[PDB]
């Protein structure tokens, strides 16, 4: 139950991103409005600026854990699978891989690493063996529409959100200026 | 201050602007100052915006020097240490009104008038403002005007009066033009300043040249 | 207008235009000072003006134009290049660049570039998706170059012994240890001379030090 309701709060920041994206597209053609009148004052304009970095550094950041929640969300989701499914049927798993698992189990940690070496090899091979088959998949089933909704490749605006990144005391300044902005809302 | 100036700074501005001469006594001044501030105070209370200008910082504290009695301890050079904060008191006005309206005061300084004791309230006023410019005599002999030294001024937290990246935009200017002579930076800047209408095209054109 | 033709044509007829177009005392100062004075005066009064050089960038980015006849001279002759140019024309240092000229305005000593009409003998637009040199796969000398001028000359015994001794190729990386009074000096120009003749699709130029 804990997949669902993390789910829930990625689509949750997913649409708070979404509707900052929308106020801050209404701030650019505010400002290009006043812009193609004519721009007697120009504490408007600044302040105008101020706002539309200061929203822009916030979209940045809420694309970024926007990005983060869903890989967040797709491996919890993709351990519990593994668990639940092992649970059912790891016997042919163990039978299979046994030799590094023996070696893992009663001995030390210079044979354990390398039991996790010869693992991950043999592993890669197993998967590499049905991975260049073709073969129709489907998504995952316990929860196909679920995942189909979240998408795997977020939108193409999440990475246009994502392409530039202000340094760190660039971001507490963009910080700053969202309580200021703050401030002058309560105003 | 001469009377001829403050009356070329009255029919010049359409603002009412007030006027102290050496007629005036130092209390006069340091009275009319009070009110003046005070004043100023009391309208930026109403969330409105007010500028103040001082011409200068060192003829209040001179006229201050001279209104305050002795309190039994002088500091060096013969002036009364506690004085010293009097002068703070018109200049400690300067605050910004984040619920409406602000308070702003430009003040001038003079130095190297020949008197021992004006570099040092100077020095001791380093720390007061948030930002200062800075006027030599070199540039003076040099005879081009203004005699910007922006070289060495800075200000303290100035990102909240601009944007961010053009922030650091000017301030790779900045540290592009430090390394070279204070004279030479001001003249090809004003020389490409001059013959053009906004500063945004200075801007492209740093960027374009 | 162009100033290679009035850059490679003799003192003479350069003082002799000088008179001719009203300025009559401007002969006891340096070519680059007479060129430069004409010019201003010229572009002075409104007529089109075309230039032509090879680029470089100093310390701080901002370019110079030197030109081949000058040998490269730091004189007024050269033309200011903005860094602005580099970044979005995406021209590389010493790109030869031919093209319109700006009187530069007050204040400023040198002339600067209108735009640009030809970049390396090519078109300024496809100059910007070009290979760089380092990022070419190098191989041998695989081309061979005749030294022989074919006609036979009397001083093509000099080229032929020198075929003979060591055959020169293209892309080759060749030493010629001599001592001095060696003779050198004249068998590369006439190799130069020779290689001018013989191929007059390659470029060719020979550099002279101290
Ligand atoms: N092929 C040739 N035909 C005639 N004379 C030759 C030939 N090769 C060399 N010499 C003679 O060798 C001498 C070299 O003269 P030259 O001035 O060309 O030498 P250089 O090596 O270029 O000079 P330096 O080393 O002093 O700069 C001359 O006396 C020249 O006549
Ligand atoms: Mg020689």
């Amino acid at each position: 139950t804990a997949l669902q309701q993390a789910f829930d709060t990625c689509q949750n920041n997913k649409a708070a991103w979404l509707q900052r994206k929308n106020e801050l597209a209404a701030a650019e053609q505010e400002y290009l409005r006043l812009l193609s009148g004519e721009g007697r004052n120009v504490s408007r304009l600044d302040e105008l600026r101020n706002i539309i970095e200061v929203r822009k550094w916030q979209v940045n950041q809420a694309a970024g854990r926007y990005i983060r929640s869903h890989e967040a969300v797709q491996h919890i989701s993709i351990r519990d699978r593994l668990n639940d499914f092992m649970q059912q049927h790891g016997t042919a798993l163990a039978a299979a891989l046994a030799p590094e698992l023996m070696g893992y189990s009663e001995l030390t940690a210079i044979a354990r690493n390398c039991a996790i070496q010869r693992a991950t090899d043999a592993l890669r091979e197993a998967l590499l063996s049905w991975l260049a088959k073709g073969e129709k998949i489907n998504y995952s089933a316990q929860d196909s529409d679920i995942l189909t909704t979240i998408g795997f490749r977020p939108d193409v605006a999440s990475v246009d959100d994502s392409r530039e990144k202000f340094t760190p005391a660039q971001n507490m300044i963009f910080s700053r200026k969202s309580a200021q902005l703050a401030s002058r809302q309560s105003v | 201050e001469r009377p001829e100036e403050v009356t070329e700074m009255q029919r010049l501005v359409k603002g009412e602007v007030v006027a102290s001469t050496f007629d005036e006594p130092a209390s006069r001044h340091v009275q009319v100052a009070e009110m003046v501030i005070e004043k100023a105070k009391r309208l930026v209370e109403h969330k409105k915006d007010v500028i103040i200008l001082l011409d200068s910082i060192t003829r209040l504290a001179r006229a201050y020097n001279t209104v305050v009695p002795a309190s039994g301890k002088v500091l060096t050079g013969g002036v009364d240490a506690n004085a010293l904060h009097r002068p703070k008191r018109f200049f400690g006005a300067a605050r910004n009104v984040e619920e409406g309206g602000s308070l702003t005061i430009i003040a001038t300084a003079l130095i190297d008038t020949g008197s021992k004791m004006d570099e040092v309230i100077y020095e001791e006023f380093k720390g007061t403002g948030n930002m200062e410019l800075h006027l030599s005599r070199k540039i003076a002999e040099k005879r081009v005007f203004p005699a910007i030294d922006y070289n060495r001024s800075g200000t303290r937290k100035e990102e909240l009066l601009t944007t961010q990246e053009e922030l650091q935009k000017m301030w790779i200017l900045r540290k592009i033009i430090h390394p070279m002579g204070e004279i030479d930076a001001m003249e090809f800047l004003i020389n490409k300043l001059a013959m053009t209408k906004t500063n945004d095209d200075f801007f492209e054109m740093m960027k374009r040249s | 207008m162009n100033l290679t033709e009035l850059k490679n044509t003799p003192v003479s007829e350069l003082i002799t235009l000088g008179e001719n177009m009203g300025l009559e005392n401007l002969a006891r100062m340096r070519k680059q000072d007479i060129i430069f004075a004409i010019l201003k005066q010229h572009a002075k009064s409104g007529e089109d003006i075309f230039g032509d050089g090879v680029l470089e960038i100093l310390q701080d980015g901002f370019g110079f134009l030197r030109s081949a006849d000058s040998s490269y001279l730091a004189g007024p002759d050269d033309i200011y290049v903005s860094p602005s140019q580099i970044r979005r024309f995406n021209l590389r240092t010493g790109d030869t660049i031919s093209g319109k000229i700006r009187p530069p305005k007050e204040g400023e000593r040198y002339f600067a570039l209108l735009k640009v009409n030809e970049v390396n003998f090519d078109k300024p637009e496809n100059a910007r998706n070009k290979i760089l040199f380092e990022n070419l796969t190098p191989l041998h000398a695989n081309s061979r170059l005749r030294m022989e001028r074919g006609n036979g000359s009397t001083e093509d015994l000099t080229a032929r012994v020198l075929d003979l001794a060591s055959p020169i190729g293209r892309g080759q990386r060749g030493l010629i240890v001599a001592p001095p009074k060696a003779g050198k000096t004249m068998l590369l120009q006439n190799i130069a001379q020779s290689i001018a003749y013989n191929h007059p699709d390659c470029v060719l130029m020979v550099l002279l030090i101290d």
